[PDB]
RNA sequence: AGGGGAUCGAAGAUGAUCAGAUACCGUCGUAGUCUUAACCAUAAACUAUGCCGACUAGGGAUCGGGUGGUGUUUUUUUAAUGACCCACUCGGCACCUUACGAGAAAUCAAAGUCUUUGGGUUCUGGGGGGAGUAUGGUCGCAAGGCUGAAACUUAAAGGAAUUG
């Protein structure tokens, strides 16, 4: 069986969390810059962390990967985690209350415009 | 007690009923909660938003009486209060834990999640309930955002809330937040509206 | 309740109860039986003269071998047959 | 071995002595 | 059936204090219950308490502090002396410093302390501490 | 709970609870003063009544019993007591 | 507690519960002690001004914390309607 | 030591509820403590109802079903690939897939 | 060198925790033996029992041992632990460090006439472990502790100088004796008093009087 | 003891299987299985949990009764009903979750409120065997039931869990 080990696979994921602005889809570039930026002792395992990199890079490609995590994607999501919207949807875009609600703001002693609507079983 | 500038206002009363946190469960109903307001009919029951506003800003005290804010803690597995929870932690210290808890946090002094604080807040405890359990080890309080089915055992003060909903959940965290920098002294304006909206502590499934 | 009947006129159920439940035992049936002076080849004595009529070579219970030296003994009083152990080496050899 | 059968066994001797002994009584 | 309304009494103070609540309701409400209550509040061990009259046997609502530990009957109601109370308190009482046991005196009712103190002895109802 | 008025309670409550089981037991059931078309001759008439009552001016019929509560027959008029 | 002569032995005088008046053991470690900040007239919180509420585990288990710091701090004065005392 | 609280059964408050008998094996067994399945199955089969459908007079009929109940013994349901057998925690699972 | 990582451990290194009577107070929860070793400096171990318990395997028994170690100054403070380990010697390290980690403060008090330096304990207390409940009833001086070697041994760590025991079980599992022993002197700061009604005023924690000597 | 007597079927006969198989499997098949009038009085007759009573945690469903609701439907749009829905309640058969508590544990809303030992009351047990035996009484047509030892022997039997 090809499966590999959690050592190429840990390897790998490091070599993509520091070095993602880099080596590519070619298995040929990626080792010959994995013994340049790693000490590897072995060139089987050499060429076994650049494969499964390469496989790795192939899924980003395709949307992201699950512990993943390099210094572009952790950006883009920041920028789309301060997304708002213009109208803050809480915003009153005409508010619908039971009866039983209109009670509850009549009891708090509250100014409140109300579409008061029937709830029926 | 307090100067009555804290009640509900209308503004207050607009964004809880428009994310529908009035609504609470069906007609399950845990004793340990009397904050129900006259059930409505299809069984659903409804919820003294007052009641919450003020559970609220007493947790918000609560909170504030932390002298180190890294000491505060904000638990959430759901998924609708991520946003939530890390956001609080932006504005303020409150060192947030989402998605999963790993058991071993507040005991196990050795582990690299080992946080040691002095209150921990949570979204769901049915959800999040390794949290509390693994609080009430530790000596530690525990504010919990409850609907009126929750689990009340090893919570400390209950807001209650509807937390099947996606908007109910955000705007309580960002009233919350809201109080709390108002009580430590950012928001110097208690009457302003503090620019900041609360969709921003809102799910989205992109 | 326990059972037990606990009020305050209820004494003699108490007694004979417990009377009953020592016949349970074991010391006190033996005791009150009197098997001692009616059995137990002895007469509830601490000591008893007997005759030596034959020596044996009782084999040991297991897990054990060996040969324990007794003897056969008529006593004196009672007429009965016992086996006695004579204890040491080679005493036998004096209980001819 | 099983308790029925050694009450059944036990039965039989109980009947066999009863007849042994009318035979005397 | 019910026998000892005093049991039924204290076995309800001693569960709701097992349990935190901090007030229990008695049926139904007999005198010695009243005073047996009274020397319990005289000491310190209950706090104020309420005779709710139906016209029936009473109901008495109790307030609790959390100062009770036991509250306990002694059924049957023996015939006690004056050295037998030293007995008994030696039995039946944590310590010798505090807690009382009570009994019923032609006197009233009281605890041992104060049976002491008139020299008199009587029969045997419970114990607080 | 752990803390509660169990001499004033709410009257809810106290409805919502059996009659012998409140704080102090009595009845939930009434009077009725009953008219029959006709002989005015108001009757009283208990609402758990056991009996097939009548008006003693003419043998009508005023309520038929039932397992609880009376059922006062179709033409008559009721006022409680 | 003391000896014949005041000076005061029983090392450790132990917190009581706020709810229960039962007393805190050393190995409960389910028992909480709430501290809530006092404010002073604007909105903003004195540091180092607490109301002090102590939690044992028994309280803390059975669920019903929430409603006994729910009735201390509305008689403290820092609540209001939120607690009934007729249920 | 007791294994299951219902011990076998569903006898909560009845003395005796008059067996059954299982269908492979003939043995008595009380209808509580019985097993009850419904074999419900077309007549036919889901591949021959191409032919009767071709082969029949009466287009649209309905093609019938069969159905019994079956009861099996205890021993003979675990023998024939039922209820066969759970983890302690997993026996308390009380309802079906 | 220590190095800790916890917030009591910092304060203690510091020294701004000098007594382990607010720990107790506080119901801070210890999870570093360097903090009893460091307030409670004049504690004694002692070994009870060295017990083999045995696994049985595919290739023979298995076995390691339990090892039951008792620590105590006999000023008011006991520990109990019990440790399994391969070897002895390790059991027993280890046995010392949980004892260390677990303990707790006795309520010691007075037969009657409260003449001076308590010699016993203020109240009837019982423990219950397994089967056994061991129950320790207050006694006058000179009474001496009336009770078997271990549970004695445990009491004198105690400072308990005067106590008697009823007892109930198979006292011969040591581990659960002790352990119930442990229990019934541990609830005697669970039993409230009259001399504990009054109200105190909640005192602040370290842990939040110290905060930034605390974690950073 | 009469009746009845289809079915299945202790006995029994047979065909196999088997080293043997007067057992399991198969085919027959008496007594019995049903009933009337009497007897017997036993069972893992089990919830292996005595009856009465009070208190103590949550949750929902269900059987029976009752109350209320401008509630839904059917009737004669309509009424009263009846059947359903919602809320509540008394009384049951039970069930889910937790353990404050209990327990040797398995587990238990009772097996809890028990060394902080006492609500009332009946029955039974005191290591294992011999032994529910022998004997004597008593009941029974009998089968047997109820009551019920001793000699002698023995250091373990046994319960619940654990890894193999
Ligand atoms: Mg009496
Ligand atoms: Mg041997
Ligand atoms: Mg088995
Ligand atoms: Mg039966
Ligand atoms: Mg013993
Ligand atoms: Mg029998
Ligand atoms: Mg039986
Ligand atoms: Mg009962
Ligand atoms: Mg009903
Ligand atoms: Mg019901
Ligand atoms: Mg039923
Ligand atoms: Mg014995
Ligand atoms: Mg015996
Ligand atoms: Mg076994």
């Amino acid at each position: 069986g090809r499966v590999r080990t959690k050592t190429v696979k840990r390897a790998s994921k490091a070599l993509i969390e520091r070095y993602y602005p880099k080596l590519t889809l070619d298995f040929q570039t990626n080792k010959r810059l994995c013994d340049e930026i790693a000490t590897i002792q072995s060139k089987r395992l050499r060429n076994k962390i650049a494969g499964y990199t390469t496989h790795l890079m192939k899924r980003i490609q395709k949307g992201p990967v699950r512990g993943i995590s390099f210094k572009l994607q952790e950006e883009e999501r920041e920028r789309k985690d301060q997304y708002v919207p213009e109208v803050s949807a809480l915003d009153l875009s005409r508010l619908n209350v039971d009866n039983q609600t209109s009670d509850l703001v009549k009891s708090l002693g509250l100014k409140l415009p109300l579409s008061v609507i029937n709830v029926s079983a | 007690s307090l100067p009555a500038t804290f009640d509900l206002t209308p503004e207050d009363a607009q964004l809880l009923l428009a994310a529908n946190t009035h609504l609470g469960a069906r007609n399950v109903q845990v004793h340990q909660e009397p904050y129900v307001f006259n059930a409505r009919p299809d069984g659903v029951h409804v919820i003294n938003v007052g009641k919450t506003w003020e559970k609220l800003v007493l947790a918000a005290r609560i909170i504030a009486a932390i002298p180190n804010p890294e000491d505060v803690v904000a638990i959430s597995s759901r998924t609708f209060g991520q946003r939530a929870v890390l956001k609080f932690a932006a504005h303020t210290g409150a060192t947030p834990i989402a998605g999963r808890f790993t058991p071993g946090s507040f005991t196990n002094y050795i582990t690299r999640s080992f946080k040691e604080p002095r209150l921990v807040i949570v979204t769901d405890p049915r959800s999040d309930a390794q949290a509390i359990k693994e609080a009430s080890y530790v000596n530690i309080p525990v504010i919990a955002l409850t609907d009126l089915d929750s689990p009340s055992e090893f919570v400390d003060v209950a807001i209650p809330c509807n937390n099947r909903g996606k908007h109910s959940i955000g705007l309580i965290w960002y009233l919350l937040a809201r109080e709390v920098l108002r009580l430590r002294g950012a928001l110097v304006d208690r009457t302003q509206p503090w620019s900041i909206m609360p969709d921003l502590y809102f799910y989205r499934d992109p | 309740g326990k059972g037990k009947p606990r009020g305050l006129n209820s004494a003699r159920k108490l007694r004979v109860h417990r009377r009953n439940n020592r016949w349970a035992e074991n010391n006190y049936k033996k005791r009150l039986l009197g098997t001692a002076f009616k059995s137990s080849p002895f007469g509830g004595s601490s000591h008893a003269k007997g005759i030596v009529l034959e020596k044996l070579g009782i084999e040991s219970k297991q897990p054990n071998s060996a040969i324990r030296k007794c003897v056969r003994v008529q006593l004196i009083k009672n007429g009965k047959k016992v086996t006695a152990f004579v204890p040491n080496d080679g005493c036998l050899n004096f209980v001819d | 071995m099983r308790a029925k059968w050694r009450k059944k066994r036990t039965r039989r001797l109980k009947r066999k002595r009863r007849k042994v002994r009318a035979r005397s009584k | 059936t019910r026998s000892s309304v005093l049991a039924d009494a204290l076995n309800a103070i001693n569960n709701a204090e097992k349990t935190g609540k901090r007030q229990v309701l008695i049926r139904p409400s007999s005198k010695v219950i009243i005073k047996f209550l009274q020397v319990m509040q005289k000491h310190g061990y209950i706090g104020e308490f309420e005779y709710i009259d139906d016209h029936r046997s009473g109901k008495i609502v109790v307030q609790l502090n959390g100062r009770l530990n036991k509250c306990g009957v002694i059924s049957p109601r023996f015939n006690v002396k004056i050295g037998d109370i030293e007995k008994w308190t030696a039995n039946l009482l944590p310590a010798r410093q505090f807690g009382y046991v009570i009994l019923t005196t032609s006197a009233g009712i009281m605890d041992h302390e104060e049976a002491r103190r008139k020299h008199v002895s009587g029969k045997i109802l419970g114990f607080v501490y | 709970v752990l803390v509660q008025d169990l001499l004033h309670p709410t009257a809810a409550s106290e409805a919502r609870k059996h009659k012998l089981k409140t704080l102090v037991q009595g009845p939930r059931s009434y009077f009725l003063d009953v008219k029959c078309p006709g002989c005015l001759n108001i009757t009283t008439v208990f609402s758990h009544a056991q009996t097939a009552v009548t008006c003693e001016s003419c043998s009508t019929i005023l309520c038929t019993p039932t397992g609880g509560k009376a059922k006062l027959s179709e033409g008559t008029s009721f006022r409680r007591k | 507690m003391e000896n014949d002569k005041g000076q005061l032995v029983e090392l450790y005088v132990p917190r009581k519960c706020s709810a229960t008046n039962r007393i805190i053991k050393a190995d409960d470690h389910a028992s909480v002690q709430i501290n809530v900040a006092k404010v002073d007239e604007e909105g903003r919180a004195i540091p180092g001004e607490y109301v002090t509420y102590a939690l044992s585990g028994y309280v803390r288990s059975r669920g019903e914390s929430d409603d006994s710091l729910n009735r201390l701090a509305q008689n403290d004065g820092l609540l209001k309607n939120v607690w009934s005392y007729s249920r | 030591p007791k294994k299951r609280a219902s011990n076998g059964r569903n006898k909560k408050g009845r003395g005796h509820v008059k067996p059954v008998r299982c269908v492979n094996c003939s043995k008595s067994i009380p209808k509580d403590k019985a097993i009850k399945r419904m074999a419900i199955r077309n007549i036919v089969e889901a591949a021959a109802v191409r032919d009767l459908s071709e082969a029949s007079v009466y287009p649209e009929y309905a093609l019938p079903k069969t159905y019994n109940k079956l009861h099996y013994c205890v021993s003979c349901a675990i023998h024939a690939r039922i209820v066969r057998v759970r983890s302690r925690e997993d026996r308390k699972n009380r309802a079906p897939p | 060198g220590w190095v800790p990582v916890t917030k009591l451990g910092r304060l203690v290194k510091a020294g701004k925790i000098t007594t382990i009577e607010e720990i107790f107070l506080h119901s801070l929860p210890v999870k570093e033996f360097q903090i009893i070793d460091t307030l409670l400096p004049g504690l004694q171990d002692e070994v009870m029992n060295i017990k083999p318990v045995q696994k049985q395997t595919r290739a023979g028994q298995r076995t390691r041992f339990k090892a039951v170690v008792v620590v105590g100054d006999s000023n008011g403070h006991v520990g109990l632990g019990i440790k399994t380990a391969k070897e002895v010697a390790g059991a027993i390290r280890a046995g010392i460090i949980i004892a260390k980690l677990s303990v707790i403060p006795i309520r010691r008090g007075y037969w009657g006439t409260n003449l001076g330096q308590p010699h016993s304990l203020a109240t009837k207390t019982t423990g219950k472990c397994g089967s056994v409940t061991v129950r320790l009833i207050p006694a006058p001086r000179g009474s001496g502790i009336v009770a078997s070697p271990a549970v004695k041994k445990l009491l004198q760590l105690a400072g308990v100088e005067d106590v008697y025991t009823q007892s109930n079980g198979k006292t011969r599992t040591l581990e659960n004796t002790l352990k119930a022993a442990f229990v019934a002197i541990g609830n005697t700061y669970g039993f409230l008093t009259p001399n504990l009604w009054a109200e105190q005023p909640l005192p602040v924690s370290p842990l939040d009087i110290y905060s930034d000597e605390a974690s950073a």
